[PDB]
RNA sequence: GAGCCGGUAGCGGGCGUGGAUCCCUGGAUGUCCGAAUGGGGGAACCCGGCCGGCGGGAACGCCGGUCACCGCGCGCGCGGGGGGAACCUGGGGAACUGAAACAUCUCAGUACCCAGAGGAGAGGAAAGAGAAAUCGACUCCCUGAGUAGCGGCGAGCGAAAGGGGACCAGCCUAAACCGUCCGGCUUGUCCGGGCGGGGUCGUGGGGCCCUCGGACCGAAUCCCCAGCCUAGCCGAA
RNA sequence: GUGGUUCGUGGAGCCAUGGGGGAAUCUGGGCGGACCACCGCCUAAGGCUAAGUACUCCGGGUGACCGAUAGCGCACCAGUA
RNA sequence: CGUAGGGAAACCGAGUCCGAACAGGGCGCAGCGGCCGCAAAGUCCGCGGCCGUGGACCCGAAACCGGGCGAGCUAGCCCUGGCCAGGGUGAAGCUGGGGUGAGACCCAGUGGAGGCCCGAACCGGUGGGGGAUGCAAACCCCUCGGAUGAGCUGGGGCUAGGAGUGAAAAGCUAACCGAGCCCGGAGAUAGCUGGUUCUCCCCGAAAUGACUUUAGGGUCAGCCUCAGGC
RNA sequence: GCGUAGGGUUAGGCGGGACCUAAGGUGAAGCCGAAAGGCGUAGCCGAAGGGCAGCCGGUUAAUAUUCCGGCCCUUCCCGCA
RNA sequence: CUGGUGUUGGCUCUUGGUCGCGCCUGCGUAGGAUAGGUGGGAGCCUGUGAACCCCCGCCUCCGGGUGGGGGGGAGGCGCCGGUGAAAUACCACCCUGGCGCGGCUGGGGGCCUAACCCUCGGAUGGGGGGACAGCGCUUGGCGGGCAGUUUGACUGGGGCGG
RNA sequence: GGGGCCUGACUGCGAGGCCUGCAAGCCGAGCAGGGGCGAAAGCCGGGCCUAGUGAACCGGUGGUCCCGUGUGGAAGGGCCA
C-alpha cells in the first residue's frame, strides 16, 4: 500500500464493475452493469532485508522487482561503502537504477 | 533459480557447479550464508574465468614436469662413494642425490619429493620415483658405485 | 527650464539659473512580522551561543557580523522552501440536474482539493496514421462532421484519416568495441563503479576486421549592433 | 482486474497498467479492429527541443458600452463603516 | 448545399425495390413571349415568426454534493485549582459492666459514619399569577427540588457534519439541528403559485375524443388565425 | 462614562518572562499515507500547580507593596579570608 | 468468511497421475499347449554347458506359467502339417493390466529455519510463532453496517375494497 | 347432419374501400406460380360472424450468400421465416 522503491509503481485507481445475466456469445441477451464503484489497486509490496557493507538494508519494494534489489547489491560491490550508514547505502544503490 | 555454489552441498551440487532451485531457498539461505551466488551474467563470467587459470596453472605444471621427465628418463645419476663390495660404508641420501643432479647434469630438485624411505646402504643399480607432481611420476636411475 | 517644501490653506521658517520641486534608470539606507530559518511564539512578541566594538564594564545593556531544515556535489560550496488575477500539465474527483420516476447512462473527469511549471504549460521527430500501391514530429484554428460509430440504440455522447491555413527544426544519449582511474577477493584475458572516445538509425544503422577515397554545412550556447521598453522634445496659421 | 479512444463486453483490436507467468537482437520484434495466412507500415521499454497556441494583476488604443438604483462590490479614504 | 433516385446491402440506374415474370404495387422520373430577353428548381446574405441545445420570460423552494470555518454557547472526558453558613439523627470501631466453658449477644459512656435529615450561598426550574411590539428572542414575584455528592465551579485542553457528544429527549454541537455554518458547483430542479410595461385596427376560440405511472402536465386530431392557391 | 485640548500608569522584592513540569500541542530517531497530510519514547512548548527575595506610612487633581521615609531581604560578577 | 496464486524455503512418510526403464501379464469350436496386436521372419539353442529329477516364490480360469536353485549335463522348438478369423523357434515396435526403481507434480501427516510477525537492559544476536498469519492481484458467498432509489392511476376527498 | 377424394390452415402481389388522432385492426375482386374437389358452371389465400391478445428494443433457431474494416477467408452482422 505505497510506492515501490525500485519500480516507482504506485496505487492506481480501478473500477469495481458488477455484471449480471448471460453474455451474447453464450447465446444470451447480454451482460448488464449493476453497479460501478471506484476501487484502488496496490502493488504487491514486500520487505527485502539485505546486508551490504556489513550493514542491513531493507527495501519496501514490490514483489515484481525483488530480483532487482540483489542486482543492485551485486552491482554495488565496486563502491567505497564501508563506514557509511543505512540511509547512505540505500541512496547509493538507488543511484544505480 | 540457477545459482553458483561456494561449498559443496550434499545430494545437491558440487563446488562451482550450477544448479536451479527455488528462489526462496536461494535468496533466504544460500546467498546470505555465503553458500552460493546468483547464476547471473556479471558474477557468472568470474566463474567461467577462474576455471581457466586453475586449469591453466595445473595444465602448466603438468607440462613443466613432463618437460622435466624428458630431461631425466634419458640419462643416469652416477654416485661415487667409498666402500668395499656391495655394502656401503657411509650412505647415499636424497639430499646426496640432490647434490649430484645439481653437481652433474645441472638440475635442481627437492629431496623431500623423492621416494626413498631408507637411506641407501648397498651398491648396485637403482630406479627411484621422484614424484614432482602427483599422477606424474619420474623414474631416475642412479648408479651408486665406489672409488 | 522656473517655480518648490504631497492631497493642504494657515501658524512658523526655508530652497531654487551656483538649474531646485518634478519625471525616468542604477546605488545606499531599509526598525519589526511574514516561506521566516538561532531558539520559542497567542504573527509583528519573548529568550540564547559564537566573534568583534561601545559604557567606569566582570556581572547588566545596546551596536555590527554569524548560527533552522532538505537535496545534490568533493566542515565548505551551488540549489530548493513561499507568493502570483486567471491561463497550463499531473495525482485525485462528486452532486444537483437530464433521462419528464430511476440503478447502467448523462451532468463530466466539468466544479472542487493537492503537487508542479512558466511566461507561457502540455505535446513533439513515428515500434504513427490506414488503403491512397500514399502520407511523413508535435501544437492551434478552419473543414472533414453532428459523417463514421457509441448508446437501459432511451436521454443523449461523438471521433480520426484526408484537404485548406499559421509556424517550421531538428537533436543528445543507452548497448557492442578501445583506453583510463579507483576497490572487491574467489587473483584476472575477472567482475563492478566512475570519466573519455566511439555511436544513435529503418533505402535498416552502428562496432570490430580488411580495402578504396580525406572541404563544405553550422547552431536552440557565447559576443557585438541596429530595433524596441522604461523619462522626453520641435511642432503651420 | 481496469482506464483512455466514438467504442456502455460488444465480434473488442489499438494506447496505458495494479496482479501472475515470462523471451529475443534484424532469420529480431510491435502494427494494419478478435484469429490464421498473404501483403504492407513502422522500429517501443532513456532524454531534450524554438515558433505558430492559452490566459490578462499590469500599461496603451478604441467603442451604434454604462452615466451615480447604471457601470466593477468601491467615480468619494471600500473590501471600508 | 444542389444537379437522381430506389434498395438493409452488393448493385443497378430514369428507373429501382419485393418477385420466376414481359404481372401487380411502393418510393421515383417531364417554364413563358417575341436566339433573345422575362420567370424559375437551387443557392447566398438581410429581415420576421416558430422550433432544438444552453439559466432560455423574471423572482422563489424544501433539499443533494464538494472543499473549508467553528467546542469563547452547549454535551462528554483529560490536566490543575476553588467552593459547600449553621443546626439534627448518632452506623461500624474502642473502653468498660453484665454474660458464657470459651462464645454469640444485651446495657451505659466514647466515638462520628452516610449518593442520611432540616436550612442559606452555589446549582436547579415543581405549581400559580404577572409579563406577551416584554426589563428580558425564556425575564419578575410568591411556593418548591438537591444541597459531602453520581455535587457545584475558574482556568488550561481534546473529540465534528452522516461525523462528534449523548444517565437517551433524535436532545446538543454559537438564540430554529431527523444531519451545523460559510463559500462554491449555481442562475440546481420546480409538469406548482405569482409577475410580465405603449396605442389603435380586423378575425376570434377551448374547457371535446384517443393514448399517456396519465388525470391541475403533455403528443395528434378538433375549434381560432395569417399568406398563397382552387 | 459625550465634543475639543493638556496632563496622568515609575518595581532587583507585587504579576508574567530570561526557572520547572500536567493534560494536551509540537516533535531528532523511526513508522504510515495517491498529494495535502496522519502518527510518534526522548527533547522542546505549554499554568490560576510547583518554586522564588516587601512589610508599614506619607505624598499627587490623577500612579505606588512601583516615588519618598524608616526598617528588612534575594540573585549574579570581582576581590579578601 | 473463503478457494487459487505472489510474498514462499528445506527433509522424510503415506497415498494420486504422469512420463523413463526392469519388467512381467493376457485363457472361446478349433488347434501339442494359456496365442495380447502389427510386423520383421525358415532358423534359432546350449563350457553366457541341453532332454529329463527334485527344492522356494509368482500367478494361479485348477490346467498349467515363470523365475529361478542343484543333478545330469549336450538336447530342444521352428517352417513341414494338425488348426482356427487370427498360430507358434526367434528379433522389434506398441497395448491389457499389474510390480520396483527414477523422473515431475496433487493431495494429507510429522519436523526443521532462514522469509514474515511478536518479544529480549545486550540486537550481524538470543528466545517463542512459523512458511501458517499479515499483506498484494483474483473467485464466490454472508452482508440495512452504511449508500443511492422504487414503493402506479382511476376514485362523488385519501386510504381499505373494487 | 352423413360421407368420398383431399391440405387454399397456399407462395408472389393486390385495384377499391370500412374504420381512423397516430399506429393499428377489418373486407377484399382480380393477375401469375403450383395444386386440390367437380362432369361442368364454379368454389378454395383456414373456421357463419363479432373476443381468444402484446408495439419497438434486446437475443435464440433454419434459410438466404447481401456487407466482410489492406487482400482471400473467418468473427460479427443485415434481409426472409
Ligand atoms: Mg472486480
Ligand atoms: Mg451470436
Ligand atoms: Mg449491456
Ligand atoms: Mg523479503
Ligand atoms: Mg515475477
Ligand atoms: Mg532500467
Ligand atoms: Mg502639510
Ligand atoms: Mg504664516
Ligand atoms: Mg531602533
Ligand atoms: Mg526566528
Ligand atoms: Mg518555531
Ligand atoms: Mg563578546
Ligand atoms: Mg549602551
Ligand atoms: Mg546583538
Ligand atoms: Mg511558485
Ligand atoms: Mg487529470
Ligand atoms: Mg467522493
Ligand atoms: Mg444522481
Ligand atoms: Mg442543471
Ligand atoms: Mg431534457
Ligand atoms: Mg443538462
Ligand atoms: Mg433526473
Ligand atoms: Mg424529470
Ligand atoms: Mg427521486
Ligand atoms: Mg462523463
Ligand atoms: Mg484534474
Ligand atoms: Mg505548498
Ligand atoms: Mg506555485
Ligand atoms: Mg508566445
Ligand atoms: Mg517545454
Ligand atoms: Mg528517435
Ligand atoms: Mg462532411
Ligand atoms: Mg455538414
Ligand atoms: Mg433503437
Ligand atoms: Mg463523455
Ligand atoms: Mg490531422
Ligand atoms: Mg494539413
Ligand atoms: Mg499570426
Ligand atoms: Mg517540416
Ligand atoms: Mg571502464
Ligand atoms: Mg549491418
Ligand atoms: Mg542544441
Ligand atoms: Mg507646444
Ligand atoms: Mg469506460
Ligand atoms: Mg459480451
Ligand atoms: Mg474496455
Ligand atoms: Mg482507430
Ligand atoms: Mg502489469
Ligand atoms: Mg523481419
Ligand atoms: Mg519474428
Ligand atoms: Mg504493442
Ligand atoms: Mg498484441
Ligand atoms: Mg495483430
Ligand atoms: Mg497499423
Ligand atoms: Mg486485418
Ligand atoms: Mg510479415
Ligand atoms: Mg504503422
Ligand atoms: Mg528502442
Ligand atoms: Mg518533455
Ligand atoms: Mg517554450
Ligand atoms: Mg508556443
Ligand atoms: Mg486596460
Ligand atoms: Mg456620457
Ligand atoms: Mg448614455
Ligand atoms: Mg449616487
Ligand atoms: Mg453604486
Ligand atoms: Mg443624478
Ligand atoms: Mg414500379
Ligand atoms: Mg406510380
Ligand atoms: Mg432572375
Ligand atoms: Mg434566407
Ligand atoms: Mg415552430
Ligand atoms: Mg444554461
Ligand atoms: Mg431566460
Ligand atoms: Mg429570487
Ligand atoms: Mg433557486
Ligand atoms: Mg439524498
Ligand atoms: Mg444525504
Ligand atoms: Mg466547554
Ligand atoms: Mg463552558
Ligand atoms: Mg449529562
Ligand atoms: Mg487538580
Ligand atoms: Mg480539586
Ligand atoms: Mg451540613
Ligand atoms: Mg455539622
Ligand atoms: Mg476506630
Ligand atoms: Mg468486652
Ligand atoms: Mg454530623
Ligand atoms: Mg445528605
Ligand atoms: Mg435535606
Ligand atoms: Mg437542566
Ligand atoms: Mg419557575
Ligand atoms: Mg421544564
Ligand atoms: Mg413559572
Ligand atoms: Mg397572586
Ligand atoms: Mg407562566
Ligand atoms: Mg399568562
Ligand atoms: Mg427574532
Ligand atoms: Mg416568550
Ligand atoms: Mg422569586
Ligand atoms: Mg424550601
Ligand atoms: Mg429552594
Ligand atoms: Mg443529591
Ligand atoms: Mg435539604
Ligand atoms: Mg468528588
Ligand atoms: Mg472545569
Ligand atoms: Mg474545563
Ligand atoms: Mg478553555
Ligand atoms: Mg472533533
Ligand atoms: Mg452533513
Ligand atoms: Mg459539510
Ligand atoms: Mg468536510
Ligand atoms: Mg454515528
Ligand atoms: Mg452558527
Ligand atoms: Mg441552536
Ligand atoms: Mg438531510
Ligand atoms: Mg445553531
Ligand atoms: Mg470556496
Ligand atoms: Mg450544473
Ligand atoms: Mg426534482
Ligand atoms: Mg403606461
Ligand atoms: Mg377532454
Ligand atoms: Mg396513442
Ligand atoms: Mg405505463
Ligand atoms: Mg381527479
Ligand atoms: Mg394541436
Ligand atoms: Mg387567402
Ligand atoms: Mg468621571
Ligand atoms: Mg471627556
Ligand atoms: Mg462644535
Ligand atoms: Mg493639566
Ligand atoms: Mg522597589
Ligand atoms: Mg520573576
Ligand atoms: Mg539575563
Ligand atoms: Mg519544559
Ligand atoms: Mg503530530
Ligand atoms: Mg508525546
Ligand atoms: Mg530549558
Ligand atoms: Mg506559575
Ligand atoms: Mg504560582
Ligand atoms: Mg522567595
Ligand atoms: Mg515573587
Ligand atoms: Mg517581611
Ligand atoms: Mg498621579
Ligand atoms: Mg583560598
Ligand atoms: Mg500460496
Ligand atoms: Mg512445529
Ligand atoms: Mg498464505
Ligand atoms: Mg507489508
Ligand atoms: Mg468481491
Ligand atoms: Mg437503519
Ligand atoms: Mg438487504
Ligand atoms: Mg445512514
Ligand atoms: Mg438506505
Ligand atoms: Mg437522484
Ligand atoms: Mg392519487
Ligand atoms: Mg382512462
Ligand atoms: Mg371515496
Ligand atoms: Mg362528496
Ligand atoms: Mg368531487
Ligand atoms: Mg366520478
Ligand atoms: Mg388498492
Ligand atoms: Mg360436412
Ligand atoms: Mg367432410
Ligand atoms: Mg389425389
Ligand atoms: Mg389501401
Ligand atoms: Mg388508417
Ligand atoms: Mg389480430
Ligand atoms: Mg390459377
Ligand atoms: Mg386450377
Ligand atoms: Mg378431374
Ligand atoms: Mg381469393
Ligand atoms: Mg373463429
Ligand atoms: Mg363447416
Ligand atoms: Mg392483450
Ligand atoms: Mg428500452
Ligand atoms: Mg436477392
Ligand atoms: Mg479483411
Ligand atoms: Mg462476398
Ligand atoms: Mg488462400
Ligand atoms: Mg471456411
Ligand atoms: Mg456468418
Ligand atoms: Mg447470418
Amino acid at each position: 500500500s505505497k510506492v515501490c522503491e525500485i519500480s516507482g509503481k504506485r496505487p492506481i485507481v480501478a473500477n469495481s464493475i458488477q455484471r449480471r445475466g448471460k453474455a451474447k456469445r453464450e447465446g444470451g441477451v447480454g451482460k448488464k452493469t449493476t453497479g460501478i464503484s471506484k476501487r484502488r489497486q496496490y502493488p504487491n509490496l514486500q520487505k527485502v532485508r539485505v546486508r551490504v557493507a556489513g550493514q542491513e538494508i531493507t527495501f519496501r519494494v514490490a514483489a515484481s522487482h525483488i530480483p532487482k534489489v540483489y542486482e543492485l547489491v551485486e552491482r554495488a560491490k565496486g563502491l567505497k561503502l564501508e563506514g557509511l550508514s543505512p540511509k547512505e547505502i540505500k541512496k547509493e544503490l538507488l543511484k544505480l537504477l | 533459480m540457477k545459482v553458483i555454489l561456494l561449498e559443496p552441498l550434499e545430494n545437491l551440487g558440487d563446488v562451482g557447479q550450477v544448479v536451479d532451485v527455488k528462489p526462496g531457498y536461494a535468496r533466504n539461505y544460500l546467498l546470505p550464508r555465503g553458500l552460493a551466488v546468483l547464476a547471473t551474467e556479471s558474477n557468472l563470467k568470474a566463474l567461467e574465468a577462474r576455471i581457466r587459470a586453475q586449469a591453466k596453472r595445473l595444465a602448466e605444471r603438468k607440462a613443466e614436469a613432463e618437460r622435466l621427465k624428458e630431461i631425466l628418463e634419458n640419462l643416469t645419476l652416477t654416485i661415487p662413494v667409498r666402500a668395499g663390495e656391495t655394502k656401503i660404508y657411509g650412505s647415499v641420501t636424497a639430499k646426496d642425490i640432490a647434490e649430484a643432479l645439481s653437481r652433474q647434469h645441472g638440475v635442481t630438485i627437492d629431496p623431500k619429493r623423492l621416494a626413498l624411505e631408507k637411506p641407501i646402504k648397498e651398491l648396485g643399480e637403482y630406479v627411484l620415483t621422484y614424484k614432482p607432481h602427483p599422477e606424474v611420476p619420474i623414474q631416475l636411475k642412479v648408479s651408486v658405485v665406489a672409488q
